[PDB]
């Protein structure tokens, strides 16, 4: 059982590397300056000038940029989801439900890997947008990113690694608590095995953090609250600025979500 | 469904 759970941990990490181009290992090296620098975006001038580096009013340009990144993040997570053993053999309707509720919780989890207390890396590390600039936007645009920074500062203090995060994000989407699940028992059988590999991984990689498993599970509900606040803030955009419209992929995610 | 197309790819 022990050698099988460690093979599942090694299986998820290799699939993790192949699914996400900007890993946490690379991101922290860019933030600390311990490598061989991203264009800093701190105002409208640096944004209107750094638009040639962004993979894609001032607030609307940040809105459109996030939507473009979000569409790409969903596709990378979906690719990782298809590599979780047993996930692809589940019924296709439950695969959609599992990804419909788990994508944003994983996006915010991996959004912490690229964050420090000052800002967030954008465009696979080529840019750096500051928290002070994201908080000074016109409302309600200025209150979208601050809850993510507050969570990332607390979440990064756990000092998880890419091998730890690979199992943890797998635990997130394999949650049998999602509404609309047709066959719950096989999904919980996969998660319970994913939790065992996660528990074993945190004991091997972090022999100092005694209750890291317990602390990690407690942040797993903070992600559901961020999603709720993000949804209720997106509905204000739909009502206030009647000019904005969500991407068809993001529209299907939030369509009848919770 | 756009999600189904990404799962069936
Ligand atoms: C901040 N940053 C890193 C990526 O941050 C993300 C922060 C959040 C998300 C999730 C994603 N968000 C949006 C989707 C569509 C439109 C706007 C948003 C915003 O979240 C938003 C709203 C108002 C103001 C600013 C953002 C989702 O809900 O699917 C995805 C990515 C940027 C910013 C600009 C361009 C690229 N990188």
């Amino acid at each position: 059982e022990s050698a099988d759970l460690r093979a599942l941990a090694k299986h998820l990490y290799d699939s993790y590397i192949k699914s996400f181009p900007l890993t946490k290992a690379k991101a922290r090296a860019i933030l600390t300056g311990k490598t061989t620098s991203p264009f800093v975006i701190y105002d409208m001038n640096s944004l209107m000038m750094g638009e040639d580096k962004i993979k894609f009013e001032v607030a609307i340009r940040i809105f459109q940029g996030c939507q473009f990144r979000s569409v790409e993040a969903v596709q990378e997570i979906t690719e990782y989801a298809k590599s979780i053993p047993g996930f692809v053999n589940l019924d296709l309707n439950d695969q959609v439900t599992l990804l419909k509720y788990g994508v944003h919780e994983i996006i915010y989890t991996m959004l912490a890997s690229l964050m420090n207390k000052d800002g967030v890396l954008i465009s696979e590390g080529q840019g750096f947008m500051t928290r002070e600039f994201l908080k000074s936007l016109r409302k309600p645009f200025g209150d979208f990113m601050e809850p993510k920074f507050e969570f990332a500062v607390k979440f990064n203090a756990l000092e998880l690694d890419d091998s730890d995060l690979a199992i943890f994000i797998a635990v997130i989407i394999l949650s049998g608590d999602r509404p609309g699940l047709l066959n719950v028992k096989p999904i919980e059988d996969i998660q319970d095995n994913l939790l065992q590999a996660l528990e074993l991984q945190l004991k091997l990689n972090h022999p100092e953090s005694s209750q890291l498993f317990a602390k990690l599970l407690q942040k797993m509900t903070d992600l559901r609250q961020i999603v709720t606040e993000h949804v209720q803030l997106l509905q204000v955009i739909k009502k206030t600025e009647t000019d904005m419209s969500l991407h068809p992929l993001l529209q299907e995610i939030y369509k009848d979500l919770y | 469904s756009l999600l189904k197309k990404l799962l069936l790819a």
